[PDB]
RNA sequence: UCAACUUCAUG
């Protein structure tokens, strides 16, 4: 949906974390761009753990409400659970 | 029939399609590892040889992935195929394969099973998620998967032949699912009870009790020895409790450090006396009872089940809703590696002298039980007179049984008790209980005073024979040795009727396991 | 003729009935074996009561 | 094995 | 800021025995001396069997291991021998092996009790500890054992059959006085053989600014080594491990630099 | 190869797709004899 | 099947250091000794006579695992002192009581017997 | 089966020394005496001649398969 | 004492046990007749004049102790265990590692495991000796210690010294039959022992065949790793189809015997004996006589096992946590009466209600020999030389390997074979 | 094995010296499976006449 | 290198 009228969480849930982290890191591991400066960091699922601290996933949820409508929070949008 | 195909349990709908057997699964005996940490697992090699994992091959990894197939699946961190973007799997284990060895970026090279892999770990039955959580592998010689003994408790997991699935997830997204969502340390505080999952557990809760008492004064040596396997150490030495005459250092002292962050709670030792905190030395306890940790220090108390065990407000439960998952996992690898070293220290054992007690207990408890049996006697002689008057709601027959039950039973606490009285502190027995590390004070009292009455489907011993519990008694006997009492102790060793009265009472507890197994699993799955 | 009877070892009809230790032992047979199942294909089948 | 309020 | 000076005291010398006392010695390296006598004395023993025949009740590597358990007299040669590894030559040799040989047939009606005596060696310095005798087995007639046999150098912390020597009792404060163990009813408890206190005492008082010292060793020899020279070779490879540790450090050091 | 009887005990030499049946006992048990080639064992 | 070979326990695989030498950051003058293929024998030993010297600070030693074959030991000295030092002057020192115990005992099995 | 080579807990050899127990039991010696006299102290090693059941003479009663 | 006087002189003087059933002495009374019979279980407690509970006893129990069976006799002092806990021995007994037969070398049974150094128990129960426990006995005697040493014997697992199974400690044979017949089914379809061959014979694979004979079966005395062909049979293709038998995966063996014989039809029959030689491994199991199993949760050389002052060193470590909530108390008291036993050289007497047998007076007899009362002993910490503060409970108790082996339970898959029907990975 | 009735497995009285009340299966089987007593006899059989 | 069935064991 629309900026305005977002009624879902501002935080980001465990499960959108878990399946953002490893989408980001199949990317990655798929020769994806990698928007953080890697300090020596070869393993993808690290990658897409310093991606997510700096909040440079390229990723935007879709998170579909009960009726049938979608509000699309982008990565950055999101507070990180943890 | 096609009926039958699709119908049951090992039919396609439930057999087949809502479970069904796996790939990259092993399953093989665990045993203990107090060395390992809660999240990292005991692998052996051949496990670790047979199960693989696809690894894209990408610019930064291409190198090392280049190795792996060089050393193939024979040399063991190897590689077992060589899967290329057509989808063509070359082989590894057969033929060199030269001209088909080389790795370009979009292959994906099946790497054996390594250090730091995270894996499923599973117990059966799965009653509660975490009966299947996420390890970090650590690969270790011999043929048992090895996981730390404060998780045993989730897994509900012995090592007395007790085996272990292990699952590997063959995907990075899954894998970094099951890292997030099943990790151990994310699983230590269960949403059924908002209590920790885990804790304290076996040797290392009784060497906690024992190392937090205020007796414990460890010298330099000791403390740089313990202070080796705090792995969370700031590398400074605490200024010791006692400078003079010689630098002694306490054991809450250094347990202070294990203790992480800055952590406040209160709790009571299960020893502690109900009159201290009503009266004075409140804050003073002349027993060391309570348990205070101000600023992540323990300020006073001595440790058991209720401080380090899982139980709500536990220091573990507050250490995991203050400082976090990763934190409350060094906390327990710290607690169990440091008292595991000092106990090989102090040491621990059973023997007989736990079992026997004074002369004067025996004593007393041989007076209580021929007390009781003359009140029994009475109780009897009233019934047989007819004195005896119906209890309301229970019937003549009824109302003597429970009076016998109840004289009999208060008997068995009154030995129980004086059993108890007579354990000193160096008694192991009641280490055990105290820490809540093992047994119960029932348990004591049969040991040492008496075992108590049998009784099947809750009742006395019941008139198999024709009125009457066994032949060798004679016929209308109520009294306490007939119908299944056992005066005798373990150590002292039952006569044998009391020997096959256990045994019926044995046989009724075993009957009870066995058939409560499948109406729960039952219950459990229409819940589900 | 009408058929064959499966005979229990050590049985009063066993060939090892009544025979000494040092017999059995002639026999490649144990003096401590108990007895008291058949010989059925060549594996050993005892009746449960 | 214990008593009648306790376990058999 | 340096070593103490021991003073070793021999009571008893006897051609099983040594029971010595160890003075002005610190705890762990009397403790690491009677590990180094369990684990790491150097002995001969068999570690190679092939089996041309054996028709004997044992099957073969019950026959193997119960050889690889017969001592073997190392006095003298395990120090000149060299370990197989160290060899230049492949397999075994004279240098880094001796050869063991045993052709056993029973004959006669009479059960033959085959043993260590039936062993014999290339070497005379090396023989079963025979100079009764060890059985191996047993043979009934129309059963014989044939084999061949490699002794090679090597200690304890490999197999057992490498120990040297049978139990190594080592004792610190016989009478309690440093409170080591704390007994919760002291009269209970004997007396140990070391012991000066009166019968009246259970424990000595204790002493605060006392440490560990003044221990005591009986060492019991297999008869592979004499218990003298199982001491002497203890400390003389604790001593190596030393040094080879030290040049290793030295080594490191300079290539820090 | 040659078989040892399992009751004379004296070897006897049967071809192939041959009757086992030894020589001079008639037993029907045969053994195939131990092997030329010799296994090492450790004595560990 | 898994069962490691004996000769793992003391002898080193192609390409192995038998020490390795790491600083400590969270302390200064402080250091830490990886021994490989070493057990408790010499670790207790060199704690010992490491914690005999006054300007040792700290010193312990951990395997940090059964099964495997490790001794980490921590050398925390002084300032003037370093901890390689240290570590160096405790392996002399029990060098040379070793060798003064063997002396010793030598004379020692020389006078039971022969008198 | 057979009497073993070395104590399992310490290591003496305590298998030259089962004939002369037997021999020793035949004389008249109680079981501890014949034990102290083969020079069995320490309780481990008195338990590997005082538990062992020797079986290889059992055995030996059957013929052997190659004559 | 006439009848006793006579059964005593048993052989010579022809007088058994039915002289003593038909002089009326002894009687059958099956449960009916219980029912109507009033029983005493000792003659002088019971019958002899006292306060006078029963003055009409028609029978007298031979001895209370028969009314266990024959795995529950070995039990050593099972009065003072908990009821589940002789259960569980009786049913862990069924499945110790001992000689089972003697005449097992002619056997040849799939699945037989057989002890190398066997040993009586140093306590046992009389009734033992009609159960021949002495004659085929499963376990050996062992020093153990009840102790928490470094954590490896935590739950239920035990630490293990290494040097004692390198003597030879619980080392078994572990014996695999495999069966195999030749037979004709088609007139033209027949199978036959043969070295396949990789030209003739259509089916191969990639496990040696040289090990084969001639005649097609592998000669006794050669080594056989896992998936080596142990029969070579080929059957006439309708060129030739390999149905060659091959070694379960992991076995590792030495071939003991093989045998070739005919069957009842007629054809070839050739069954083939390997020798696997188990070792205790860091996860096989072992158990007491008292209900209370463990796997090794390690296994610590002789140089780190704590150690007595006499230096005795335990073969075995218990945790102590065991214990308590078991309550198997005739553990402890059969670990006080094997030390009273080793030490004075007799066999101790541990028959169920002997009433003769208190603890105190085992303690009383161990008091004598040097040791302590209760059994503890001050040990010596195996790394560090230092005392142990608690002195620890060491004794010689009976243990049992069960057959359970981790070598037999460790499995991994990973794209295996995979079934028709489901196409989804097999079982087992 | 399949019922679940605590009857019929339970130990009783009368099985006092002629079924072992220690040797049972555990599982489906507890107190269904029983095992004679040491001096436990079974009558064979006789001719009322 | 099949599949059904049974029984026996392991938690
Ligand atoms: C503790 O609970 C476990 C589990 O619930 C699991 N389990 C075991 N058997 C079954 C079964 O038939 N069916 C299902 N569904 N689960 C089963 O085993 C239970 C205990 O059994 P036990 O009581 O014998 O454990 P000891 O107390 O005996 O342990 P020692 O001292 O021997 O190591
Ligand atoms: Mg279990
Ligand atoms: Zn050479
Ligand atoms: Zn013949
Ligand atoms: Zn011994």
């Amino acid at each position: 949906q629309a900026n305005q009228k977002r009624i879902t969480t501002p935080y980001m849930t465990k499960y959108e974390r878990a399946r953002v982290l490893g989408t980001r890191a199949l990317q990655i591991a798929m020769c994806a761009p990698v928007m953080v400066e890697l300090e020596g960091e070869t393993d993808p699922l690290l990658i897409a753990m310093k991606e997510l601290k700096a909040r440079k996933i390229p990723i935007i949820i879709r998170r579909y409400l009960p009726d049938g409508s979608y509000e699309d929070w982008g990565v950055d949008e999101l507070i990180i659970s943890d | 029939s096609l009926k039958q195909r699709l119908k049951g349990k090992e039919g396609r709908v439930r057999g087949n399609l809502m479970g069904k057997r796996v790939d990259f699964s092993a399953r093989t005996v665990i045993t203990p590892d107090p060395n390992l940490s809660i999240d990292q697992v005991g692998v052996p090699r051949s496990i670790a040889a047979n199960m693989t994992f696809a690894e894209i091959v990408t610019p930064f990894n291409i190198d090392r992935l280049q190795e792996l197939v060089r050393r193939g699946n024979s040399q063991y961190p190897g590689a077992k195929y060589i899967i290329r973007d057509n989808g063509d799997r070359i082989d590894l284990r057969f033929h060199p394969k030269p001209s088909d060895l080389h790795l370009q970026t979009g292959y994906k090279v099946e790497r054996h099973m390594c250090d730091g892999d995270i894996v499923i770990f599973n117990r059966q039955p799965t009653l509660h998620k975490m009966s299947m959580m996420g390890h970090r592998v650590r690969i270790l010689p011999w043929s048992t998967f090895r996981l730390n003994l404060s998780v045993t408790t989730p897994y509900n997991a012995d090592f007395d032949g007790d085996e272990m699935n292990l699952h590997l997830p063959q995907s990075l997204e899954t894998r970094a699912e099951i890292q997030e969502l099943a990790m151990v340390p994310r699983m230590i505080v269960t949403p059924q009870s908002n209590r920790p999952v885990m804790g304290i557990v076996q040797d290392t809760l009784t060497a906690v009790r024992k190392f937090t008492k205020r007796d414990v004064f460890l010298e330099r040596g000791e403390v740089m020895n313990l202070l080796m396997f705090l792995s969370t150490w700031d590398g400074k030495v605490p200024q010791p409790a006692i400078l003079k005459p010689r630098p002694l250092w306490t054991g809450k002292q250094i347990f202070s450090l294990i203790i992480p962050g800055h952590i406040n709670c209160i709790r009571t030792h299960s020893t502690h006396p109900d009159d201290e905190d009503s009266g004075p030395y409140k804050h003073i306890s002349p027993g060391d009872t309570k348990v205070v940790v101000e600023n992540g220090e323990l300020i006073m108390g001595i440790l058991c089940k209720k401080s380090l065990g899982t139980s709500a407000g536990s220091l573990v439960h507050i250490s995991y809703l203050e400082m976090g998952h990763d934190i409350t996992r060094l906390f327990y690898s710290n607690i169990q590696t440091v008292i595991n070293n000092w106990l090989l220290i102090e040491g621990h054992t059973i023997g007989i002298g736990d079992s026997i007690a004074d002369s004067k207990t025996y004593q007393d408890i041989q007076n209580t039980i021929k007390k009781a049996k003359q009140d029994v006697i009475e109780v009897i002689e009233k019934a047989h007179n007819n004195e005896l008057e119906p209890t309301p709601g229970n019937t003549l027959r009824q109302t003597f049984e429970n009076q016998v039950n109840r004289i009999l039973n208060d008997a068995r606490d009154k030995t129980g008790s004086s059993a108890q009285k007579s354990l000193s502190e160096y008694n192991n027995f009641k280490s055990m209980v105290v820490s809540g590390a093992k047994g119960s004070k029932i348990n004591i009292s049969q040991v040492i005073a008496v075992v108590g009455q049998q009784n099947v489907e809750g009742k006395r011993i019941p008139f198999g024979f024709k009125h009457r519990t066994l032949p060798h008694f004679i016929k209308d006997d109520y009294g306490p040795e007939s119908r299944g009492f056992v005066e005798n102790s373990y150590l002292a060793g039952l006569t044998p009727t009391e020997f096959f009265f256990h045994a019926m009472g044995g046989r009724e507890g075993l009957i009870d396991t066995a058939v409560k197994t499948a109406e729960t699993g039952y219950i459990q799955r229409r819940l589900i | 003729f009408i058929g064959k009877i499966p005979i229990m070892l050590r049985s009063t009809y066993c060939l090892l009935n009544g025979l000494t230790d040092r017999d059995l032992c002639e026999l490649n047979e144990c003096p401590l074996d108990p007895g008291g199942y058949f010989i059925i294909n060549g594996s050993e089948k005892v009746l449960i009561a | 094995i214990w008593g009648i309020g306790c376990n058999p | 800021p340096y070593a103490n000076q021991p003073t070793v005291r021999i009571t008893e010398l006897t051609d099983e025995n040594v029971k010595f006392i160890i003075e002005n010695t610190d705890l762990a390296v009397a403790n690491s001396i009677r590990r180094v006598f369990i684990a790491e004395v150097p002995i001969i023993a068999i570690d190679w069997v092939q089996i041309d025949a054996n028709s004997s009740v044992l099957h073969d590597e019950f026959i193997a291991h119960r050889l690889g358990l017969i001592p073997l007299t190392s006095d003298d040669i395990v120090d000149k021998l060299q370990y197989s590894r160290d060899c230049t030559c492949e397999e075994f040799c004279p240098e880094c092996s001796v050869e063991f040989t045993l052709d056993v047939r029973c004959n006669e009606d009479q059960t033959r009790h085959v043993t260590s005596r039936d062993l014999i060696s290339n070497s005379p310095r090396v023989i079963p500890v025979t100079s009764d005798d060890i059985l191996i087995v047993k043979l009934r007639k129309g059963q014989e054992l044939r084999l061949r046999a490699y002794a090679k150098k090597g200690f304890g912390k490999e197999h057992a059959k490498w120990n040297p020597t049978a139990g190594v009792a080592f004792e610190y404060d016989p009478d309690n006085a440093l409170r080591h163990t704390v007994y919760p009813k002291p009269e209970e408890w004997p007396k140990s053989e070391y012991s000066e206190l009166d019968e009246d005492e259970s424990q000595a008082p204790y002493d605060p600014n006392g440490k560990p010292e003044r221990f005591y060793y009986n060492v019991e020899s297999c008869g592979s080594l004499r218990p003298e020279t199982i001491v002497l070779s203890a400390l003389s490879g604790l001593k190596k491990k030393l040094s080879d540790l030290q040049t290793q450090l030295s080594h490191e050091i300079q290539s820090d630099v | 190869m040659i078989y040892i009887c399992g009751e004379c005990h004296t070897e006897n030499e049967i071809k192939s797709r041959d009757p086992i049946r030894c020589r001079e006992c008639g037993y029907r048990i045969m053994y195939k004899k131990r092997t030329k080639r010799l296994v090492v064992f450790d004595a560990r | 099947m898994n069962a490691p070979p004996a000769f793992e326990s003391f002898l080193l695989f192609e390409g192995e250091k038998k020490i390795t030498i790491n600083k400590d950051t969270k302390v200064p003058n402080a250091c830490l000794f990886t021994i490989n293929k070493e057990d408790h024998t010499l670790g207790n030993i060199i704690k010992s006579q490491l914690l005999k010297d006054p300007q040792v600070l700290f010193a312990g030693y951990k395997v940090p695992h059964p099964l495997e074959h490790k001794i980490i030991i921590r050398v925390q000295t002084t300032p003037d002192y370093s901890p390689q030092e240290a570590f160096t002057n405790a392996i002399t020192d029990l060098i040379s009581e070793l060798s003064l115990l063997e002396e010793r005992f030598r004379v020692a099995i020389k006078d039971k017997q022969e008198g | 089966m057979i009497i073993p080579v070395r104590c399992f807990t310490c290591g003496k050899i305590v298998g030259n020394k089962w004939e002369a127990y037997l021999g020793l039991l035949q004389a008249e010696y109680t079981e501890g005496d014949a034990l102290d006299a083969l020079g069995l102290k320490r309780y481990c090693c008195r338990r590997m001649l005082l538990a062992h059941v020797d079986l290889i003479e059992k055995l030996l009663n059957y013929a052997p398969l190659e004559k | 004492k006439r009848h006793i006087d006579q059964l005593k002189e048993r052989e010579y003087n022809n007088y058994s046990w039915q002289d003593l059933v038909a002089s009326g002495v002894v009687e059958y009374i099956d449960t009916l007749e219980e029912e109507t019979v009033m029983l005493a279980m000792t003659p002088d407690d019971l019958q002899e004049k006292e306060v006078a509970y029963c003055s009409t006893y028609t029978h007298c129990e031979i001895h209370p102790s028969m009314i266990l069976g024959v795995c529950a006799s070995i039990i050593p002092f099972p009065d003072h265990n908990q009821s589940p806990r002789n259960t569980y021995q009786s049913a862990m007994g069924k499945q110790a590692m001992g000689v089972y037969i003697t005449n097992f070398h002619v056997r040849m049974d799939t699945l037989a495991h057989v002890l190398y150094y066997p040993q009586k128990p140093l306590v046992t129960t009389r009734s033992m000796e009609y159960l021949r426990f002495r004659e085929l006995p499963a376990g050996i005697n062992s020093i153990v210690a009840i102790a928490s040493y470094t954590g490896y014997n935590q739950e239920d697992s035990v630490i293990m010294n290494r040097s004692a199974v390198d003597r030879g400690f619980f080392r078994s044979v572990f014996y695999r039959s495999y069966k195999e017949q030749e037979s004709k089914k088609g007139f033209d379809q027949e199978e036959v022992f043969e070295k396949p061959t990789r030209e003739t014979c259509q089916g191969m694979r990639h496990a040696i065949y040289d090990k084969l004979d001639d005649d097609g079966l592998i000669a006794p005395g050669v080594r056989v790793s896992g998936d080596d062909v142990i029969i070579g049979k080929t059957v006439t293709l309708p060129t030739k189809r390999d149905c060659s038998t091959f070694l379960r995966t992991s076995e590792t063996g030495i071939v003991d015997q093989v045998m070739v014989t005919l069957n009842q039809e007629g054809y070839k029959f050739c069954k083939i004996r390997v020798r696997s030689v188990r070792i205790p491994q860091i996860g096989d199991k072992f158990a007491s006589r008292h209900g209370q199993k463990g796997t090794c949760g390690i296994q610590y050389r002789q140089e780190d096992m704590p150690f007595t002052c006499e230096g005795i060193t335990p073969d075995i470590i218990i945790n102590p946590h065991a214990i308590p909530s078991r309550m198997t108390i005739g553990h402890l008291i059969e670990c006080l009466q094997g030390k009273v036993s080793a030490n004075k050289g007799e066999i101790g007497d541990a028959t169920p209600f002997n009433d003769a047998v208190n603890v105190q007076k085992i303690s009383n007899l161990l008091s004598d020999y040097g040791y302590h009362l209760r059994g503890n002993e001050v040990l010596y910490n195996g790394f560090t030389g230092r005392k142990i503060t608690s002195q620890i409970f060491i004794g010689p108790t009976y243990y049992q390997r069960l057959k359970h082996m981790v070598d037999d339970k460790i499995h991994s898959r990973a794209r295996g074979p995979i079934q028709i029907l489901n196409r989804q990975p097999m079982e087992g | 094995r399949d019922g679940k009735l605590a009857k019929p497995r339970q130990l009783h009285n009368t099985l006092w010296g002629m079924v072992c009340p220690a040797e049972t299966p555990e599982g489906h089987a507890v107190g269904l499976v029983k095992n004679l007593a040491l001096m436990a006899y079974i009558s064979v059989g006789s001719q009322p006449s």
